[PDB]
RNA sequence: GUGGGAGAGGGUGGUGGAAUUCCCGGAGUAGCGGUGAAAUGCGCAGAUACCGGGAGGAACGCCGAUGGCGAAGGCAGCCACCUGGUCCACCCGUGACGCUGAGGCGCGAAAGCGUGGGGAGCAAACCGGAUUAGAUACCCGGGUAGUCCACGCCCUAAACGAUGCGCGCUAGGUCUCUGGGUCUCCUGGGGGCCGAAGCUAACGCGUUAAGCGCGCCGCCUGGGGAGUACGGCCGCAAGGC
């Protein structure tokens, strides 16, 4: 179980229309992931949520998705 | 005046003429609610996570404007109107806070 | 709401000499502008009480201040009521 | 008598029963069974066993439509979810996937007191 | 003043996806639901289970926290405006302008009230099914006010940290939110846990005091009778003080 902020390129959490970075922060379903498996700090994960929701509204990012295998 | 990012996502299946019509009306009303455009980007037809209007794709543009604050809401409401507009969002613009920190 | 522009036009209006930022008339003036925006924000939006708490805070403070003027200098209080149009 | 090629199967598993509805790749049903469908009546409707037999009679009825391989949607948390899976995959119907669509809301609907 | 913050602090206007219900069509067949076991109930006028579509209300999953905000009550999808409080930096301005606060005034979970809307889920009362000796209940199936919105009243609470506000002094350690700093560390502001001294009836409290002091308000004086009676005041009422 790797760490999904902890290897990636430096960026803007306030950029709501950038998928390729953001969708990395989601899950095997559509859920925004815990600081545990991201590694963003306090302030970080706040802004992250807020923009991820911004994108979800804007259509780019999922509200949900289904677990595969089982 | 204040600085805002205008996101307009519209109906993908507009051919050029239609598309420039909606593109235009966006612009004329934009100009008529007093909103000067500091910048624009048309990133075009991007695909969607969930269907909007059962349409897996939508057509995106963006306008950074300086406009009188009182009217921002109203202006949104005008761009809203069009049937070919799918989604509208005004952001108040932001200095870009930084990541992996 | 209020911008440095406006703020400053007032500061420099009521600065009791050049470079006065925090004097009594000044403080009261800043206060009065705050108060008037708020009051009128409350002329609609009666329904938001919290901000009205704020209104109270402010009217009080400017009233203490002002009293202190009336005490210290009847003259500055006299004409800062001329200007600021209150009490 | 439709000659249905390959397809997809829905396991709906509650606490109180287990139902399997199998449909074409398009979403429209073909055959279905539950524990109530086979013999069982009262609480025994939700046995893991009664579930295996639901999924089993469902795969049989389906097998005779020329159903071949399914994509199995799972919805619900019940006992008898597992026997529903193993029943299918081990019916000789071969399993093309299994999923979880199991819908949970973004908190809109106050539930019955039994559920607070 | 200036510069820099963080936040479910408030109002209004928009608005987004998930789920429930219902209607519409599709395909599909005997059950579904529910329990401790079961019945009531719904089902061949084709339900349950799956797909498509529409309607409408309500609330906001994951982020969410042992977190944050606010004086309290309380505040959680996203946008915009309108606004309150607040923290650190610089040491720029006034020059004690300060603290507390009887009265008065304002706020004030829920329930409840009046008028007018709204009503998807829930659900007192009710209507049934169980269960028991009985069951005016716990369980099951329905359902009305209500829950929602506006305006107006009500003004209660385990309104709990059961701990009034302000300021000063008295070892630390650790986790933490948020600032500033020549950035294992230092330095302010919040929130937690262990603890020096000291306090305590003990339990515990301990730089977020229940320690050492000062100001100022509220308050108590055996239990029941009783938050009752009478009086007054408030309220449409219920009732409140
Ligand atoms: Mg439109
Ligand atoms: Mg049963
Ligand atoms: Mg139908
Ligand atoms: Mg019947
Ligand atoms: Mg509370
Ligand atoms: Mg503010
Ligand atoms: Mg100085
Ligand atoms: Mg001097
Ligand atoms: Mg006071
Ligand atoms: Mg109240
Ligand atoms: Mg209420
Ligand atoms: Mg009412
Ligand atoms: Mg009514
Ligand atoms: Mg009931
Ligand atoms: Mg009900
Ligand atoms: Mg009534
Ligand atoms: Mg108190
Ligand atoms: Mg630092
Ligand atoms: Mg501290
Ligand atoms: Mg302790
Ligand atoms: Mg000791
Ligand atoms: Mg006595
Ligand atoms: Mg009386
Ligand atoms: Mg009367």
């Amino acid at each position: 179980k790797a760490k999904v902020k902890a290897t990636l390129g430096e960026f803007d959490l306030r950029d709501y229309r950038n998928v390729e970075v953001l969708k990395r922060f989601l899950s095997e379903t559509g859920k925004i992931l815990p600081r545990r498996r991201t590694g963003l700090s306090a302030k970080e994960q706040r802004i992250l949520a807020k923009t991820i929701k911004r994108a979800r509204i804007l259509g780019l990012l999922p509200f949900t998705e289904k677990l595969v295998r089982k | 005046m204040r600085r805002y990012e205008v996101n307009i996502v519209l109906n993908p299946n507009l051919d050029q003429s239609q598309l420039a019509l909606e593109k235009e009306i966006i612009q004329r009303a934009l100009e008529n609610y007093g909103a000067r455009v500091e910048k624009v980007e048309e990133l075009g037809l991007r695909r969607l996570a969930y269907p909007i209007a059962k349409d897996p794709q939508g057509y995106f543009l963006w306008y950074q404007v300086e406009m009188p604050e009182d009217r921002v809401n109203d202006l949104a409401r005008e761009l809203r109107i069009r049937d070919n507009v799918r989604r509208v969002m005004v952001v108040k613009s932001q200095e870009p806070f930084l990541a992996n920190a | 709401p209020i911008t440095k522009e406006e703020k400053q036009k007032v500061i420099q209006e009521f600065a009791r000499f050049p470079g006065d930022t925090g004097s009594t008339e000044v403080q009261v003036a800043l206060l009065t502008l705050r108060i008037n925006r708020l009051s009128e924000h409350l002329k609609v939006h009666k329904k938001d009480h919290h901000s009205h708490r704020g209104l109270l805070m402010m009217v009080g403070q400017r009233r203490r201040l002002l009293r202190y003027l009336q005490r210290e200098d009847p003259e500055r209080y006299r004409a800062l009521i001329e200007k600021l149009g209150i009490r | 008598k439709r000659q249905v090629a390959s397809g997809r199967a829905y396991i709906h598993a509650s606490y109180n029963n287990t139902i399997v509805t199998i449909t074409d790749p398009d979403g429209n049903p073909i055959t279905w069974s539950s524990g109530g469908v086979i013999g069982y009546k009262g609480s025994r409707k939700g046995t893991p066993y009664a579930a295996q037999l639901a999924a089993l009679d469902a795969a049989k009825k389906a097998m005779a439509y020329g159903m071949q391989s399914v994509d199995v949607i799972v919805r619900g948390t019940g006992a008898g979810r597992e026997q529903a899976i193993r029943a299918l995959q081990a019916s000789g119907l071969q399993v093309k996937s299994i999923v979880d669509d199991t819908p949970v809301p973004h908190n809109g609907c106050r539930p019955k007191k039994k559920f607070r």
